[PDB]
């Protein structure tokens, strides 16, 4: 049997599609990039289904954002960051988060160019 | 046992700044970096085409990723020391942060070069070079050193 | 949009090749037997384009390189040739096996030393 459907040449794994874009962009152009391909920035929801994230080098924008007013981290789809998924680490004053293995989120200035990971379910 | 140490220094004295890195194998310097160029400082590193170019990139990025804020403070010396140790097949690690030569570990609330240096140095080093990498480099470098015809 | 595979349902699919990473450390032979037990083999590196994301792989893992004591050359367990300028082979520990690591490097290691490993299915 097959994995997908996914965008062409994307990683496919447990009903999820992934692509690692090595072009450095700030969080917002990264978001725009994933959108333009009918996808979103990486959403971490399961250590098991997304266990491949354990062996990813370097740092990459994911879809986690801090809304200062409620003091909470949430994904692009509005869902709250589920507990015991990511270790959030203060690094730079900012409202966005870089994914780093193993299942870490480094707080970073949304304006800082970084590589990024797009994700598309099903 | 063996140890591979990296000593990152950023010295801001008035209007000029100096970025340097020293790589020591067993308390002996083998590589140095002056902010621009990297070079071997031991015979067995001459002609190396693996570690020098890798470190040149990691070291340059380490400094260029540091978002230093300008200050009215005329002198700031920042040091980041990172060492991995392979002894009895066991991997252990050590890191220190110095501000004007004085060790510190506690982050304060104010936005300063001292705080940013503390909270981002390990991050800026380990982007492409984690602890396991340091140990594997260490073992590979011990190999070169022991096979040195000098 | 297109499909990827065919691959096992619990494996990583990329450009119609299948992969899986095993975090339980074994010596090279045990690792080899493990992949063989899954209608697969240890990681074979054949293309920097088709396997470009190997650049992002963290840590060190047994791959399917085999040292020929005869001519001191390296080949994959399927007997095939290691294409030139694919892997940078680094001497570390005297042995007949190599651990894959980023970026397209191979560290020579004692075959009997337990390590994590990568299995691969091509077609």
């Amino acid at each position: 049997s097959y994995c997908g459907p996914c965008p062409k040449n994307w990683i496919c794994y447990k009903n999820n599609c992934y692509q690692f874009f090595d072009e450095s962009k700030n969080w917002y152009e990264s978001q725009a990039s994933c959108m333009s391909q009918n996808a979103s920035l990486l959403k971490v929801y399961s250590k098991e289904d997304q266990d491949l994230l354990k062996l990813v080098k370097s740092y990459h924008w994911m879809g986690l954002v801090h809304i200062p007013t409620n003091g909470s981290w949430q994904w692009e789809d509005g869902s709250i960051l589920s507990p015991n998924l990511l270790t959030i680490i203060e690094m730079q004053k900012g409202d966005c988060a870089l994914y780093a293995s193993s299942f870490k989120g480094y707080i970073e200035n949304c304006s800082t160019p970084n590589t990024y990971i797009c994700m598309q379910r099903t | 046992g063996h140890k591979l140490a990296f000593n990152f220094n950023l010295e801001i004295n008035g209007s000029d700044t100096h970025s340097t890195v020293d790589v020591d194998l067993d308390d002996s310097q083998i590589i140095t970096f002056d902010g621009k160029d990297i070079r071997p400082t031991i015979p067995f590193m001459i002609g190396d085409e693996i570690f020098l170019p890798f470190y040149k990139n990691v070291f340059s990025e380490f400094f260029s990723l540091f978002r230093r804020v300008p200050t009215s403070t005329p002198y700031e010396d920042l040091t980041y020391f990172y060492e991995c140790d392979y002894t009895d097949n066991k991997s252990t690690f050590d890191q220190d942060y110095l501000y004007n030569g004085e060790e510190y570990t506690v982050k304060t609330q104010e936005a300063t070069n001292k705080n940013m240096w503390l909270t981002t140095s390990e991050f800026r080093l380990k982007k492409w070079f984690d602890g396991e990498d340091c140990i594997m480099h260490l073992r590979s470098l011990v190999r070169k050193m022991e096979d040195s015809k000098r």
